[PDB]
């Protein structure tokens, strides 16, 4: 049935939920893409920060999420998580802001025509889809 | 001329350079700017990411041209 | 000067080092107190990665500062 860890993470997100610290994320994003323990409470971990920086994204974050797309490395391991993870990218913002326009403009500006399926989510999101 | 660096982050860069500075020189000058080492910075600009050595003339990089930056792929 | 080391997540060890101090040296008191080799160690710090060799004072490194201990183990 449903992995305690659920549970867990649950407990942090309502922990920390209202605390622009920079620690807690200082401790999570490693943990997320620290380029070595497994990739496994690291998809967790990505999501609960999506979660409470939801509205307010930072750099730090698209940064090594996006490193991640394309280095990816985390590769440590593999299994299903690609769907989590691209699910962040797209609730990263807000919703009406230019700015993910500019983001797609590099990850077309780079191959890798891997993460393509990742760009007709987004694409189909926000500007350019709707009609 | 004078480039543009947009970070992933949320601000720009106006850095004076030349065609026949090699984007080893840029990241340098970046690095006095704010404190990224070169060993940790991408580059990228209309056409693909800009290697180290090569000169913006290679990449036909005019002025006023943004020049996408982001940090390697780390986490704090 | 007493700095603390949280782990990942494992606890905060804290301890008493200078400004002069080699990064090598604190990984060495890391290896005293738990059992972590320095060929499989890294301090990271705001997102700055510590090199070997450097002091904790090139890094402006104060007094009771947060270090991020993170693994590491790469090379093909």
């Amino acid at each position: 049935d449903t992995k305690i860890s659920s549970a867990a993470i649950l407990g942090l997100g309502i922990a920390f939920a209202g605390s622009k610290n920079d620690e807690v994320l200082g401790l999570l994003l490693p943990i997320a893409a620290s380029t070595d323990l497994p990739i496994e409470t690291a998809a967790m971990a990505s999501l609960a920060l999506a979660h409470v920086f939801v509205g307010t994204c930072n750099g730090d974050i698209t940064t090594s999420i996006m490193d991640n797309f394309l280095e990816r490395t985390a590769i440590e391991l593999k299994t299903d998580w690609v769907r989590f993870l691209a699910l962040a990218l797209g609730i990263l913002y807000m919703g009406q802001g230019e700015q993910v326009d500019d983001v797609l403009e590099t990850i077309s500006a780079i191959e890798h025509p891997m993460t393509s399926a990742i760009e007709v989510l987004v694409g189909s999101c926000a500007y350019t889809g709707t009609g | 001329m004078q480039i543009f660096v947009k970070t992933l982050t949320g601000k720009t860069i106006t850095l004076e350079v030349e065609p026949s500075d090699t984007i080893e020189n840029v990241k340098a000058k970046i690095q006095d700017k704010e404190g990224i080492p070169p060993d940790q910075q991408r580059l990228i600009f209309a056409g693909k990411q800009l290697e180290d050595g090569r000169t913006l003339s290679d990449y036909n990089i005019q002025k006023e041209s943004t020049l996408h930056l982001v940090l390697r792929l780390r986490g704090g």
